[PDB]
C-alpha cells in the first residue's frame, strides 16, 4: 500500500529483469519447487526453460537485455504461486497425518 | 513451416576473409586455420621454455650443493713434501697420501713381478708422474689406517689384520682384495697438484 | 677531507619545514633548560626535524657518490 | 548424470559459428569499454562504501596512534 | 562376354542442338516403352528472398491446365493412354517428364511442350494451390529427415541462396502473385538453360524432328541488362540446433564443403563413402557387415539408420552423413562416423578400397535400370556436365582409384576441415562444435 | 617510546631490475673486515662465496690465508691452528654469546649475515643508523655506555659510532667518507643477507616478458574456443 | 545379337529360364513356392524367419563369409515373399555371378540353422514386423486376408506376436525341406548364359520333393482413433491365369487403380470421381485387385476422414453397382486397356521386373507368355467380361477390414 | 600466391608430426634467441654494476 | 564405442574431468577451486624437495634453512616460491569460501562442510610450516598459540605439554611438527577427492543461483583452457612475489634465530591468521577469547542453516550484497587491526570490528534476507 | 549396392498427411510384398 514504492524500487535494483526473467525463475529449488515445476502445463513449463536458458545465455556474456525487453514490474505474473501453495499445502497435510 | 527459420547474420563476429557471402571460403581456410595454430604453436614453445627451466632447476637441486663442491678438491703443496718421506692429508673425511719417490722407488717398483700380485696393476698406470704417488689411506680389507715407511715390502703396512703394501700402494703379502685406491687428479703448475 | 653528508644537512637545513621545525625545537631547549625539576624532555621536537631534514639528504646524498 | 539426462527442453533452437570462421575479439574495445563501464556503475555502491569506510577507519586510526604517543603540553 | 567388353556396347548417347539452343538428347534400345521429358537449370538457387518458392508454386500448376486443353483436358489425355506425368524440383534442377508407350511419343513430347510454355497459371487454381503447399509445409515439418537436411543447408550455406529451402517460406507461399510466376518462368525457361532428354525404343532423329515442331517457340536470347549467372555459394563452419525433446529419436545431419559437379574429386568421394556406406536396423548383416561403422552400429545398437551423401552443386556441395539414433548414443555414433573418415584420410587400404570401387561400380551400373532413370541421367548431365558421361568412362576413373588416392581425396575434404552441423530431437548428449571440430583431426598422423 | 622510521634513500638496486653495484660490495666487504669483524660475527658467509661476486678466486684466497682458525683432531688428539682456506666461514670474534656480551658492556652484539632482512627498514635502516648519531637532546641521558641514536627503538644504543671520516683506506682509493663508507658496507650486508638478488631479479625480468608474451597468446586461444558460445544466437520456436 | 528368352523345364519339374543380353550387370532369381499360404497354425511365421535368415551359416559357407563375400564384389542378396511364393535374388557384375551363385545354392539348398544363430535372430521378427506395421496398408491388407480366408491365403507374410521368439530350427528346416524341391522350383537369369545355369540347376539343383484355399468372407476392424480410416472391401474374384482374371484387371482399370499424374484430380478415374462428388475433404480411394493360384480377391481400398468412411465406401460400392448395371461406354473400357496395357509393358521395363515376371509365371504356368500375346489377351476381353466382373462383386459374399476411429464405418450388412 | 599463415599451416601446422618437430626445433631456437637477447637487456640496464663488466680489472 | 568411457581409469578421468557437464556461465571466481587444487600440488613439490636438505633439529634447523638458500641450487627459489605458495594458498582460499558465500554455494551440505574440514587442516599444515625455520616468529608465534589451549578447564595445562613434548617448544615440538606438517597435505590430499565427489553429485552451481542443466556445456574445452589461463595468472601473483618481494608477506623477525629470553616487540602470527587473532585479542578473558577464535572459523559450518533468503545467489539481493561486501571490509580490518600492537585505538576498533563480524552473519545477512522476501511477496 | 527410397527406424513417430495431392497413391491396389536384404532396407510393397 505504502511500501509499494520500495517494491518498485527493490524490484528494478534486484535486476533479473533485465535478463527477461520472472520472479519464480529465480526461486531456490528445494523439493517443494521441483514437484511445483513438475507440476507445470507444457506451455508455462517450455518458457520458464527457455527464459532461464536466455538469461543464464546471458549470464555468461555477462550482458543484460535492451530496457524494452526488460521484464515490467507490473507484468511479473507469479506463475508458480498455485502449484508450489498446493504442494507446500499436501506435504503439512502427511507431516500432520504424522503425528 | 520449418521453412519459414533463417539464420541469424554473424557478420559482426566473422573475420574478414569469409564476410563476402559470393566468395569461397575455400580460399582462406589454410590461412585462417594457419594463424589460429600459430598462436598454438608460439604458445606451446613458451611453456616448453618455461618448463625445460623449471625441470632443470628442480633437478639441479638434488646435485651437489656449493658447500660439498667446496670439500670435493684439496691442494697440495710439492715442495713441503720430500724426496721419500710421505704426507697425510684430510680429504672427503678420508686420510690422502702423496708420497714423493726417488730414483730407487721408481725403478724398484717399475721391473717388479706383474702376475705374482693378487691385483695386477703395473706401476706407470697406476701414476700420472713417476716421481708421486698419490693414494687414499684406506686399507681396502676391513677399514683401517695404514702407517707409512713400514711394512716387509717397504710401503705401506697395517696392524689390523696382516697386509702388506709395497710404494707403489699395491698389495703384496696380506688378506687385502684390492690394492689402495688411486684417486682422480691433475698437476696445475709444476709446484702444485689438486686431488679432485 | 669533506663530507658530502655534513655538506647537504646544512643546505636542507635551510628550508622552511626544517627551519620552522628548529625553532619547535629551540622553543622547548630553552623551556626545559630554564625550568627546574620537570620531567619532560625533547626527544619528540628532534625526530620532527630530523624526520624532515634526512628526508630531504635522501634526495640528494647519494649523487656525491 | 551425463549429457542427454540432464533436463527436458522443447522448442530451443541454437545457431553457432565455427572459431576459424569468427574473431577472438570482436569489438573489443568498441564494445568492451561501454560493458565494463555499465558492469562497475551497476556494482559500485553496493561494493565500494565499505572500503571508503575501511580506508577513512584506517587513516583516522593510525595518525591517532600516532598522536596518542606524542606529549600533551601539560 | 566380360564385364570390361560389355561397358563397350552399351547404347551411346546422342546429342543434337536447336537454334534457340535447346538440346535433346537421347539413348535408343528396342523397348515397347519410353520415358522423355524437360530437365531445367531453375530452382531454389536462382531464386531471391522475394520470390523463393515459386518454382515450386509452379510445379504444382504445371499439370492443371495449358491454354490449348483448359483445365483436366491436359490430366485426362494423359491418363487415356496409359501414360504417367511426374514432376520434381531441387534447388538447381526443376524437371518435367512423361512415362509412355514408344508409339506414343509423339505425343508425348507435345504435352510437355504444352507444359512448359503455354501453362495456364489459373486466378482461381492459384489461390486452391496456395492452400495445398501450405499443408505439405506443415506434412514436411513431421519429416525430421527432410527438416535437419534443410536446416544442414540452411546453416552451411546460409546468408546464399542455397541457404534457401526449394518449397520456400510460408510468408512468401501466401503472397506469390500471378505476376511473380510469369515474370519467373520467362527468367529461367529458356532453350539454352533446358533438355529435352529421351530413352526407351525411339529413334533419335525423330525426337530431334518433334523438339523442332513444339520447342521452337522456346526463348533461347537475353537482353543487354542481366543474364543468370550463378554466383558462388560460401559454405560456413557452423551449427544449428533445434532441440525437442518431444520426439522420440534424434535426427544429425552433418557435412563438410564437397567440390561439386565438375570436380573429378567426386569419384575417389564416392568410392569412400561407399567404404563407410549405410546402414539400417532392418539389414540383414548386422556384426558382419564389411563397412565397421555399419557393424559397430549394429553390435551395439548405436543408430536405428545412417547413410553417407556427397550432395553436388555447381562450385559447391555438402559431403557427411545422416544418422537417426537414440538420445543416449549421439555422441558415439559422431565418434565412430568421424573415426571412419579420420581411418579413411590417414589410413585406408587397398582391399577396402577395392571394396568400395565394387560397391560403386555395382551402384551406378545397376540404378540406370528401365527407361526412367536413363532419361533423367540424360537429362541432368547434360546440365551438370555438358555432357553424358559413358559407364565405359565412369570405369576409367573408378579403376584409376587406389588406396593412396582415397587417402589423398578425403584429406583434402575432411581432414582439419570446418564442418556444417544439423541436429532435431532430443539432442542434448549432440557434442560442441569444438569437440566436433576437434575430432576433424588425430594427433598422430 | 616514540618512532623515527628511516627515509627510503635512492639505492643502486633500488628498482625493479637493477642488480647491486658489486664495486660497491668490494668496498662494504672491507668496511665489515677492518671494523666490524672483531665485534660481530657473520656466520653464513665464506670466503668462497666472495668469488664471482667482489673477488677473484686468488684474491679471495689470500683474505681466506690471513685468518686464523682452529682445525682438528691430529692424530695425537689436539686441536691445532692453521691458515684459512676457502671452506672457511668468516671467523666469530668470541667463542660464544656469553663472552661476547662481557666485551661490550652486557649488549650482544647480533650477527650480521641476514641484519638487512631481520629489521624493518633493512639498508635504509642500517644507513641512517649509522651516519644517525648525534648528541642527545635536552633531558635525556642513559647509562654510561649506552649512545644516543634517534633511529634505533627505546632511542638508546649500546653500539659506539662506528664509523668516521678515514676510518679505513678504501682498496680501489675511493674518499672514505662517514657516508661513503655507510653506503659501501650497507650495499654489502643487502649482499649478505640476500647472494640471490641478481639472479632473482634476471629472472623476473625473463618472467615478466615471457608472461608478456604466454599471457595474451594463451587469453587469445581461450577466445578462440569460446567465440562457438559467445557468437550464439537462440530462438524460442513454440506450437 | 539381339536376344530373346531361353526356356527349360528339367523331367524333375525345375524351370530354368535366361535372357543373356550381354549387359554389365547380372541378375539371378530362384523363386519357390514357399510362400506364407504353406504355413499352417502349428508354424505360423516360419516362413517370415526364413526370410530373414538368409546370411545366417551354411554349409559350405558361414554367416561371415555371406555377407563379407558377398559386399567385397559389391553384390546384392535379396529375399521377397508374397503369399504364394519366395525368391531369393543375387545381383552382381557379370564377373561375379558364379562367386554369388555359389552362395545363394548354399543359402537355398543347405542351410544349417543353428540354434544359437535362429535365436539370435528371433527379436529381427519383431523389429521387421514393426517397421512393415508403421504403413496401414499392411494392417488393412493382412487382415483383409484374414477376414476372406479359412486357411492358406489367410496367412499373415509377418509372424504373429505370440510366435515371436519360438520359431525353431526343426521349423525352420522342415519348411525349407519340404518346399524348397525341384518340382517347386525356377531359376530365372540375366546376362548369363543358359547353359551353365541349366548345368547348375542338374548338379546343385536337382533335389527330392516334399490344400486349396477356402473363401469365407468375414471383417476385422482394428479400432485406434486415427482422424483417417482406411478400408478394404472386396468379393471374390478369379484364379491368375484363367481369362476371367484378364476381366478383373480391366475393371480394375475402368475404376480406377492408382494415379497417373502427379498432384492429379484423377479426372478419368469412376470411382475418384464418384466419391468426389459427394465429399471434398481429403481422400483417397483405389480398386484393389489380388490374383492367385487358387484364388482372388477384388474391390476397393478407401482412406477417409472418420466421419465421412461410411458416405465414401458407399459411394465407391455405388459405382461398382453402376459398371454391374450395365452403364460402361467403350472409351471407358478402351482407355482402361490402355492404361493395363501401359502398365503391364512398364512393370516389365526393368530388369528387376522382367525377371519378377519371368519367375512369377514360371511358377504358376508352365512357361513364358511374351509381351506381344499378353496385350492380345487384354484385347480379347469383351466389355461383356467387364460387366460380368462387377456383377460377381456385387452379388459375391463380401469381405471387409478396416484400421481407423470406426464410429462411422459400416459393417457389411449395414452397406 | 597464398599468404604467409596458409604457408606456415601446408608446411609445418596440418600433420601432427610435422606440428611436433616445429615445436621442439622452434624451442631451441627460441631458447638461446630469448636467453641471449634477455641477458643483453638485463647486462645493459645494470651497466658496469655486474662482477662480468668489472671482471678485467683484476685479472 | 571409445576406451575413454570403456576402461575402468579413463572412465572415471572421462566423467570427472572432460565430458563433465558444467554450467556456460561459470564466472572467474569457479577458478579457485583449480587453482587451489595447484597449490596444492606446488606445497607438496617444494615442500618435498626443501625436505631433502631441511633438518627438524632445533640447533641445526635454521641453519639448514638458509644453507638452503645460500648453498642448495636454485634452493631459494624453491624455498621463496614454498612461503609465497602459502600465501597463495590462503588468497585462493578465502576467494574460494567468500565465492562460496556470495552466490549460497554453501548449499551443497557435504561439499560445503568438507571445505570447512579442508579449510582447518591447510591452517593446521601452514601454522606448523612456519614454525619449521626456526626463527623469532615461528618459536615465539608457537608458543602464544599452543599455550591458548591450557585456558581450557582441568585438562588445559596437560594438554598444552602434550602436545609440547615438554615443559616449552622444543626439542620434541619442532621434530614432530615436521612430522606433522609433512603427512597432512597427504591426508588434504584424501579429503579434497572426498570434496569432489560430493561434489560431483550435483554439479557446479552458478552465479545466478538458477538451475543450469538447461545450459550444460563440456568441461573440454572451455573450462580446461580458462584452468590453463588460470593457472598461467597464479603463477604470475606467485612469481611476482618471489622474484620481486619475496619478504614482502612475511616477518623480518623470523631472519634472527629463535631465542627463548629475547622476545620480539609485537609477536603475531602470519597475515592470514591476523583476521582471527584480533578477534582472539578482543575479548579480556583467555578462555572466552579461545572460544571466539574457535567460532570465528567454525561459523562457516553453521551458515547454510541461518540462509533465510527464497533466492539462493545475491546476484538479485542489494541489501545482502552490501551486508556481504561490509563483511569482507571487516574482515580485512581484523587482519589490519590483528597486525598491529594492543593499543589505543587499535583494542576499540578491533572489538567493534569483531562484534560486527559475528553481527553480520549471525542477525543482519539472516534478516536482510528476510527483509529481501518480504519487498518480493515471499 | 544402392540405399533405399526410405531408410527404416522402429519407434520413429510417422509422417502426417493433410491434403488430398499428398495422400493419393496411398490407396492399396494390390496385394502384399515383403523383400528383406543384406544391403538395402526393408520394404512392405502393394
Ligand atoms: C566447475 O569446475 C570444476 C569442476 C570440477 C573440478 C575437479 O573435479 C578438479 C579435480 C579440478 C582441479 C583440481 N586441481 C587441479 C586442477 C588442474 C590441474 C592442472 C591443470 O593444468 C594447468 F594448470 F592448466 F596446467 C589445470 C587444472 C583441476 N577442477 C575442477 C573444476
Amino acid at each position: 500500500r505504502w511500501l509499494e514504492g520500495i517494491r518498485k524500487w527493490y524490484y528494478n535494483a534486484a535486476g533479473f529483469n533485465k535478463l527477461g526473467l520472472m520472479r519464480d525463475d529465480t526461486i531456490h529449488e528445494n523439493d517443494d519447487v521441483k514437484e511445483a515445476i513438475r507440476r507445470l502445463p507444457e506451455n508455462l513449463y517450455d518458457d520458464r526453460v527457455f527464459r532461464i536458458k536466455r538469461a543464464l545465455d546471458l549470464s555468461m556474456r555477462q550482458q543484460i537485455l535492451p530496457k524494452e525487453q526488460w521484464t515490467k514490474y507490473e507484468e511479473d505474473k507469479s506463475y508458480l504461486e498455485p502449484y508450489l501453495k498446493e504442494v507446500i499445502r499436501e506435504r503439512k497435510e502427511r507431516e500432520e497425518w504424522a503425528k | 513451416s520449418h521453412t519459414d527459420i533463417k539464420v541469424p547474420d554473424f557478420s559482426d563476429y566473422r573475420r574478414p576473409e569469409v564476410l563476402d557471402s559470393t566468395k569461397s571460403s575455400k580460399e582462406s581456410s589454410e590461412a585462417r586455420k594457419g594463424f589460429s595454430y600459430l598462436v598454438t604453436a608460439t604458445t606451446t614453445v613458451g611453456v616448453a621454455y618455461a618448463a625445460k627451466n623449471v625441470v632443470s632447476q628442480f633437478v639441479s637441486s638434488m646435485s651437489a650443493s656449493a658447500d660439498v663442491l667446496a670439500m670435493s678438491k684439496i691442494e697440495i703443496k710439492l715442495s713441503d713434501i720430500p724426496e721419500g718421506k710421505n704426507m697425510a692429508f684430510k680429504w672427503r673425511g678420508k686420510p690422502l697420501f702423496v708420497r714423493h719417490r726417488t730414483k730407487k722407488e721408481i725403478d724398484q717398483e717399475a721391473a717388479v713381478e706383474v702376475s705374482q700380485l693378487r691385483d695386477p696393476q703395473h706401476d706407470l698406470e697406476r701414476v700420472k708422474k713417476p716421481e708421486w704417488v698419490i693414494l687414499i689411506g684406506v686399507c681396502t680389507h676391513l677399514g683401517c689406517v695404514p702407517i707409512a715407511n713400514a711394512g716387509d715390502f717397504g710401503g705401506y703396512y697395517c696392524p689390523c689384520h696382516g697386509s702388506h703394501y709395497d710404494a707403489s700402494g699395491r698389495i703384496r703379502k696380506g688378506p687385502a682384495p684390492l690394492n689402495l685406491e688411486v684417486p682422480s687428479y691433475e698437476f696445475t703448475s709444476d709446484d702444485m697438484v689438486i686431488v679432485g | 677531507l669533506v663530507d658530502p653528508l655534513t655538506t647537504v644537512r646544512e643546505q636542507c637545513e635551510q628550508l622552511e619545514k626544517c627551519v620552522k621545525a628548529r625553532e619547535r625545537l629551540e622553543l622547548c631547549d630553552e623551556r626545559v633548560s630554564s625550568r627546574s625539576q620537570t620531567e619532560e624532555d625533547c626527544t619528540e621536537e628532534l625526530l620532527d626535524f630530523l624526520h624532515a631534514r634526512d628526508h630531504c639528504v635522501a634526495h640528494k646524498l647519494f649523487n656525491s657518490l | 548424470r551425463q549429457f542427454g539426462h540432464l533436463t527436458r527442453v522443447r522448442h530451443v533452437i541454437t545457431y553457432s559459428l565455427s572459431p576459424f570462421e569468427q574473431r577472438a575479439f570482436p569489438h573489443y574495445f568498441s564494445k568492451g569499454i561501454p560493458n565494463v563501464l555499465r558492469r562497475t556503475r551497476a556494482c559500485i555502491l553496493r561494493v565500494a562504501p565499505p572500503f571508503v569506510a575501511f580506508y577513512l577507519v584506517y587513516t583516522w586510526g593510525t595518525q591517532e596512534f600516532e598522536k596518542s604517543k606524542r606529549k600533551n603540553p601539560a | 562376354a566380360t564385364y570390361a567388353q560389355a561397358l563397350q556396347s552399351v547404347p551411346e548417347t546422342q546429342v543434337s542442338q536447336l537454334d534457340n539452343g535447346l538440346r535433346v538428347a537421347s539413348e535408343q534400345s528396342s523397348q515397347p516403352t519410353c520415358t522423355v521429358g524437360v530437365w531445367i537449370d531453375a530452382g531454389s538457387r536462382y531464386e531471391s528472398e522475394k520470390n523463393n518458392g515459386a518454382g515450386y508454386f509452379v510445379e504444382h500448376l504445371a499439370f492443371k491446365g495449358t491454354k490449348n486443353r483448359p483445365g483436366n483436358a491436359l490430366e485426362k489425355e494423359v491418363e487415356s493412354m496409359g501414360a504417367h506425368l511426374n514432376a520434381y524440383s531441387t534447388r538447381e534442377h526443376t524437371a518435367y517428364y512423361i512415362k509412355a508407350l514408344s508409339k506414343d511419343l509423339p505425343k508425348a513430347v507435345e504435352l510437355l511442350a504444352d507444359i512448359v510454355q503455354n501453362c495456364s497459371l489459373e486466378d482461381s487454381q492459384i489461390e486452391k494451390e496456395r492452400d495445398v503447399i501450405l499443408q505439405e509445409l506443415q506434412e514436411n515439418d513431421t519429416s525430421m529427415r527432410d527438416v535437419v537436411f534443410n536446416y544442414l543447408h540452411a546453416t552451411a550455406f546460409q546468408g546464399t541462396p542455397l541457404a534457401q529451402s526449394v518449397e520456400g517460406p510460408s510468408e512468401n507461399v501466401r503472397k506469390l502473385s500471378r505476376a511473380d510466376l510469369t515474370e519467373y518462368l520467362s527468367r529461367h525457361y529458356k532453350a539454352p538453360r533446358m533438355v529435352l532428354a529421351a530413352a526407351g525404343g525411339l529413334e533419335h532423329r525423330q525426337l530431334l524432328d518433334l523438339a523442332q515442331k513444339h520447342f521452337s517457340g522456346l526463348s533461347g536470347t537475353y537482353d543487354e541488362e542481366t543474364v543468370p549467372t550463378l554466383s558462388p555459394c560460401r559454405f560456413t563452419g557452423s551449427q544449428i540446433c533445434h532441440r525437442e525433446d518431444g520426439l522420440p529419436l534424434a535426427h544429425v545431419a552433418i557435412a563438410v564443403e564437397g567440390p561439386g559437379w565438375a570436380h573429378p574429386d567426386n569419384v575417389a568421394l564416392q568410392v569412400a563413402n561407399a567404404i563407410i556406406g549405410h546402414y539400417d536396423c532392418t539389414y540383414g548383416g548386422g556384426a558382419h557387415l564389411s563397412s565397421p561403422l555399419a557393424s559397430i552400429a549394429a553390435t551395439n545398437k548405436l543408430c536405428q539408420s545412417f547413410q553417407t551423401f556427397n550432395i553436388c552443386y555447381a562450385d559447391t556441395g555438402l559431403l557427411g552423413a545422416h544418422f537417426v539414433c537414440d538420445h543416449m548414443s549421439i555422441d558415439d555414433m559422431m565418434f565412430v562416423l568421424q573415426g571412419q573418415w579420420m581411418r579413411l584420410c590417414t589410413s585406408a587400404t587397398e582391399s577396402e578400397v577395392l571394396r568400395g570401387k565394387n560397391l560403386l561400380r555395382n551402384a551406378l551400373v545397376s540404378h540406370l535400370d528401365g527407361t526412367t532413370p536413363v532419361c533423367e541421367d540424360i537429362g541432368r548431365s547434360l546440365l551438370t556436365y555438358g555432357r553424358r558421361i559413358p559407364l565405359a568412362e565412369w570405369e576409367s576413373r573408378i579403376a584409376e582409384v587406389d588406396a593412396r588416392v582415397v587417402r589423398e581425396v578425403c584429406s583434402k575434404y575432411f581432414y582439419d576441415q570446418c564442418p556444417a552441423v544439423a541436429g532435431f530431437g532430443p539432442i542434448e548428449q549432440l557434442p560442441d562444435y569444438n569437440r566436433i571440430r576437434s575430432g576433424m583431426f588425430w594427433l598422430r598422423f | 617510546d616514540l618512532e623515527l622510521h628511516p627515509p627510503s634513500y635512492p639505492w643502486s638496486h633500488r628498482g625493479l631490475l637493477s642488480s647491486l653495484d658489486h664495486t660497491s660490495i668490494r668496498r662494504g666487504f672491507q668496511v665489515y673486515k677492518q671494523v666490524c669483524s672483531s665485534c660481530h660475527s657473520m656466520d653464513y658467509v665464506a670466503y668462497r662465496h666472495l668469488v664471482g661476486v667482489c673477488y677473484t678466486e686468488d684474491e679471495a684466497k689470500a683474505l681466506a690465508e690471513e685468518v686464523e682458525v682452529q682445525d682438528g683432531p691430529n692424530e695425537d688428539g689436539e686441536m691445532f691452528m692453521r691458515p684459512g682456506k676457502l671452506s672457511d666461514y668468516f671467523p666469530k670474534p668470541y667463542p660464544n654469546p656469553e663472552a661476547a656480551r662481557a666485551a661490550n658492556n652486557g649488549a650482544l652484539p647480533p650477527d650480521l649475515s641476514y641484519i638487512v632482512r631481520a629489521r624493518h627498514g633493512g639498508e635504509d635502516y642500517v644507513f641512517s643508523l649509522l651516519t644517525g648519531y648525534c648528541e642527545p637532546p635536552t633531558g635525556v641521558s642513559l647509562r654510561e655506555g649506552l649512545y644516543f641514536n634517534p633511529y634505533f627503538p627505546g632511542q638508546a644504543i649500546g653500539m659506539a659510532p662506528p664509523i668516521y671520516n678515514e676510518v679505513l683506506e678504501f682498496d680501489d682509493g675511493t674518499p672514505a667518507t662517514m657516508s661513503q663508507v655507510a653506503k659501501d658496507v650497507c650495499t654489502f650486508l643487502r649482499w649478505a643477507a640476500e647472494p640471490e638478488h641478481d639472479h632473482r631479479k634476471r629472472m623476473g625480468l625473463k618472467m615478466l616478458l615471457m608472461m608478456g608474451l604466454l599471457l595474451p597468446l594463451v587469453y587469445a586461444m581461450k577466445r578462440h574456443k569460446w567465440s562457438v558460445l559467445k557468437s550464439r544466437k537462440l530462438a524460442y520456436r513454440p506450437p | 545379337h539381339p536376344q530373346d528368352l531361353e526356356f527349360t523345364r528339367l523331367p524333375n519339374g525345375l524351370v530354368i529360364a535366361s535372357l543373356e543380353n550381354y549387359a554389365p550387370a547380372s541378375r539371378i532369381g530362384l523363386f519357390i513356392k514357399a510362400g506364407s499360404r504353406y504355413e499352417n497354425s502349428n508354424n505360423l511365421g516360419t516362413s517370415h524367419l526364413l526370410r530373414l535368415a538368409s546370411s545366417l551359416t551354411t554349409k559350405g559357407a558361414s554367416s561371415f563369409k555371406i555377407t563379407r563375400g558377398i559386399e567385397a564384389v559389391g553384390g546384392k542378396l535379396s529375399v521377397t515373399s508374397t503369399r504364394e511364393n519366395m525368391a531369393y535374388t543375387v545381383e552382381c557384375l557379370r564377373d561375379d555371378v558364379d562367386i554369388l551363385m555359389e552362395f545363394l545354392l548354399n543359402v537355398t539348398t543347405a542351410p544349417e540353422f543353428r540354434r544359437w544363430e535362429v535365436a539370435a535372430l528371433q527379436p529381427q521378427l519383431r523389429i521387421d514386423k514393426a517397421v512393415a506395421l508403421q504403413n496401414p496398408q499392411a494392417h488393412v491388407i493382412e487382415n483383409l486376408h484374414a477376414a476372406a480366408y479359412r486357411n492358406a491365403l489367410a496367412n499373415s507374410l509377418y509372424c504373429p506376436d505370440y510366435r515371436i521368439g519360438k520359431v525353431t530350427p526343426v521349423e525352420l528346416h522342415d519348411y525349407v525341406q519340404n518346399h524348397f524341391t525341384s518340382a517347386r522350383m525356377a531359376l530365372i537369369g540375366l546376362g548369363v548364359s543358359h547353359p551353365v545355369l541349366k548345368q547348375v540347376a542338374e548338379q546343385f539343383l536337382n533335389i527330392r520333393g516334399g490344400a486349396k484355399a477356402k473363401y469365407h468372407g468375414g471383417e476385422i476392424r482394428e479400432q485406434n482413433g486415427d482422424s483417417l480410416v482406411h478400408a478394404a472391401l472386396v468379393a471374390e474374384s478369379a484364379a491368375i491365369g484363367s481369362a476371367e482374371a484378364n476381366a478383373f484387371s480391366v475393371l480394375q482399370h475402368v475404376l480406377g487403380a492408382g494415379p497417373h499424374v502427379k498432384r492429379g484430380s484423377n479426372a478419368t478415374s469412376s470411382l475418384y470421381q464418384a466419391v468426389a462428388k459427394g465429399v471434398h475433404q481429403p481422400f483417397d480411394v483405389s480398386a484393389f485387385n489380388a490374383s492367385y493360384s487358387d484364388s482372388g480377391l477384388f474391390g476397393f481400398y478407401t482412406i477417409s476422414q472418420a466421419a465421412s468412411a461410411g458416405d465414401v465406401i458407399k459411394a465407391a460400392y455405388n459405382q461398382v453397382k453402376t459398371i454391374a448395371q450395365g452403364n460402361l461406354s467403350n472409351p471407358d473400357v478402351q482407355a482402361a486397356k490402355n492404361k493395363l496395357k501401359a502398365g503391364y509393358l512398364m512393370s516389365v521395363e526393368s530388369s528387376e521386373g522382367f525377371l519378377d515376371e519371368v519367375g512369377s509365371q514360371a511358377l504358376a504356368a508352365g512357361s513364358y507368355t511374351p509381351p506381344s500375346t499378353v496385350l492380345q489377351q487384354i484385347d480379347a476381353v469383351a466389355d461383356a467380361d467387364v460387366i460380368n466382373a462387377a456383377k460377381k462383386f456385387v452379388s459375391g459374399r463380401k469381405s471387409m477390414a478396416a484400421s481407423g476411429n470406426l464410429g462411422h464405418t459400416p459393417f457389411i450388412d449395414e452397406l | 600466391a597464398p599468404t604467409l599463415t596458409a604457408r606456415l599451416y601446408s608446411l609445418l601446422f596440418r600433420r601432427t608430426s610435422t606440428f611436433a618437430l616445429t615445436i621442439v626445433v622452434g624451442a631451441l631456437f627460441f631458447e638461446r634467441a630469448f636467453d641471449q637477447g634477455a641477458d643483453a637487456i638485463y647486462e645493459h640496464i645494470n651497466e658496469g654494476k655486474l662482477w662480468k663488466h668489472i671482471k678485467h680489472k683484476y685479472e | 564405442t571409445n576406451i575413454r568411457k570403456s576402461h575402468p581409469l579413463m572412465k572415471i578421468v572421462n566423467n570427472a574431468f572432460i565430458d563433465l557437464p558444467a554450467p556456460s556461465n561459470i564466472s572467474s571466481w569457479w577458478n579457485f577451486g583449480s587453482l587451489l587444487g595447484i597449490c596444492l600440488i606446488l606445497q607438496i613439490l617444494t615442500g618435498l624437495f626443501l625436505a631433502m636438505h631441511y633438518t627438524s633439529d632445533t640447533t641445526t634447523a635454521f641453519s639448514s634453512v638458509t644453507h638452503i638458500c645460500r648453498d642448495v641450487n636454485y634452493g631459494w627459489i624453491i624455498r621463496y616460491m614454498h612461503a609465497n605458495g602459502a600465501s597463495m594458498f590462503f588468497i585462493c582460499l578465502y576467494m574460494h569460501v567468500g565465492r562460496g558465500l556470495y552466490y549460497g554455494s554453501y548449499t551443497f551440505l557435504e561439499t560445503w562442510n568438507i571445505g570447512v574440514i579442508l579449510l582447518l587442516t591447510v591452517m593446521a599444515t601452514a601454522f606448523m610450516g612456519y614454525v619449521l625455520p626456526w626463527g623469532q616468529m615461528s618459536f615465539w608465534g608457537a608458543t602464544v598459540i599452543t599455550n591458548l589451549l591450557s585456558a581450557i578447564p582441568y585438562i588445559g595445562t596437560n594438554l598444552v605439554e602434550w602436545i609440547w613434548g615438554g615443559f616449552s617448544v622444543d626439542k620434541a615440538t619442532l621434530t614432530r611438527f615436521f612430522a606433522f606438517h609433512f603427512i597432512l597435505p597427504f591426508i588434504i590430499m584424501a579429503i579434497a577427492m572426498v570434496h569432489l565427489l560430493f561434489l560431483h553429485e550435483t554439479g557446479s552451481n552458478n552465479p545466478t543461483g538458477i538451475s543450469s542443466d538447461v545450459d550444460k556445456i563440456p568441461f573440454h574445452p572451455y573450462y580446461t583452457i580458462k584452468d590453463i589461463l588460470g593457472a598461467l595468472l597464479l603463477i604470475l601473483a606467485l612469481m611476482l612475489l618471489v622474484l620481486f618481494a619475496p619478504d614482502l608477506l612475511g616477518d623480518p623477525d623470523n631472519y634472527t634465530p629463535a631465542n627463548p629470553l629475547n622476545t620480539p616487540p609485537h609477536i603475531k602470527p602470519e597475515w592470514y591468521f591476523l583476521f582471527a587473532y584480533a578477534i582472539l585479542r578482543s575479548i579480556p578473558n583467555k578462555l572466552g577469547g579461545v572460544l571466539a577464535l574457535a567460532f570465528s572459523i567454525l561459523i562457516l559450518a553453521l551458515i547454510p542453516l541461518l540462509h533465510t533468503s527464497k533466492q539462493r545467489s545475491m546476484m538479485f539481493r542489494p541489501l545482502s550484497q552490501c551486508l556481504f561486501w561490509a563483511l569482507v571490509a571487516d574482515l580485512l580490518t581484523l587482519t589490519w587491526i590483528g597486525g598491529q600492537p594492543v593499543e589505543h585505538p587499535y583494542i576499540t576498533i578491533g572489538q567493534l570490528a569483531s562484534v560486527l563480524y559475528f553481527l553480520l552473519i549471525l542477525v543482519l545477512m539472516p534478516t536482510a534476507g528476510t527483509i529481501e522476501n518480504k519487498l518480493l511477496k515471499w | 549396392a544402392v540405399p533405399a527410397t526410405s531408410e527404416s527406424p522402429v519407434l520413429d513417430l510417422k509422417r502426417s498427411v493433410l491434403c488430398r495431392e499428398s495422400l493419393r497413391g496411398q490407396a492399396a491396389g494390390r496385394p502384399l510384398v515383403a523383400s528383406v536384404s543384406l544391403n538395402v532396407p526393408a520394404s512392405v510393397r502393394y
